[PDB]
């Protein structure tokens, strides 16, 4: 960690590393809650969550 | 006087001694602002670049 350094005049990267999660499940923020019934076509029913 | 006229002279190092590749044979010294042949040039052409 001294400061007794001189530059370089040339840096090229030479190892990449990668690393990943490949599964993606699909999340879902809902207000309305799907466990009570829903209304019907015309008639509509919703009870928050 | 009339038949003789002084000069002073000063030796020139530079013609009289480095004539030829004596310089190369100069060991581990500092080196600046050399021409560099076309292996070496080629070699270090991204340091220059």
């Amino acid at each position: 960690n001294n400061d007794d350094v001189i530059k370089a005049s040339n840096k090229y990267y030479l190892n990449n590393y990668l690393e990943q999660f490949g599964g993606n499940l699909v999340l879902f923020q809902s207000s309305a809650d799907l466990s009570k019934k829903f209304g019907t076509k015309k008639e509509p029913n919703l009870e928050s969550s | 006087n009339d038949h003789v006229t002084r000069m002073y002279l000063v030796i020139d190092t530079v013609m009289t001694y480095t004539q030829g590749n004596v310089l190369s044979t100069v060991q581990n010294a500092f080196v600046e602002r050399q021409h560099l042949p076309r292996d070496v040039y080629n070699y270090l052409l991204p340091s220059l670049r």
